[PDB]
């Protein structure tokens, strides 16, 4: 393929990474 | 961008318009001879659809029927007799 729908480029991949470390962050607490 | 993604102006998690913008960027991307007409006839379509868009946002979010006639009432005075008993606590001490 090519990389043109995403932009721009790889800070944008990292805030993908913000929500998997939200499923986490949300969950451990739920048990505190 | 800073409140949330769900208010957003464009739509990009409710609506699908973001994968039109995406499909909008790749034939304006590496068009060889470059115009002015291309250029400007696609940014209607970002702004005009998604223009709407915030409106029906902050008609339910904070009123746009109630608040702009509400802080001219304060402003330009459309409440005369519950600002009448004001002045005449002003007139005795703005002097």
């Amino acid at each position: 393929s090519e990389s043109v729908t995403c932009q721009s480029f790889e800070l944008t991949l990292r805030s993908c990474l913000y929500p998997h470390i939200g499923k986490q962050y949300l969950e451990c607490c739920g048990n505190l | 961008e800073n409140q949330n993604v769900n208010m957003s102006r464009t739509g990009s998690i409710l609506k699908n318009q973001e994968d039109t913008f995406a499909a909008e960027l790749h034939r304006l991307k590496q068009q060889p001879l470059f115009s002015l007409v291309d250029f400007e006839s696609v940014l209607d379509r970002i702004r005009s659809t998604v223009a709407e868009h915030l409106w029906k946002l902050m008609v339910e979010e904070s009123d746009l029927l109630g608040q702009l006639k509400i802080i001219k009432d304060f402003y330009l005075l459309g409440r005369g007799e519950l600002f009448q008993a004001f002045i005449d606590v002003a007139q005795n001490m703005l002097k």
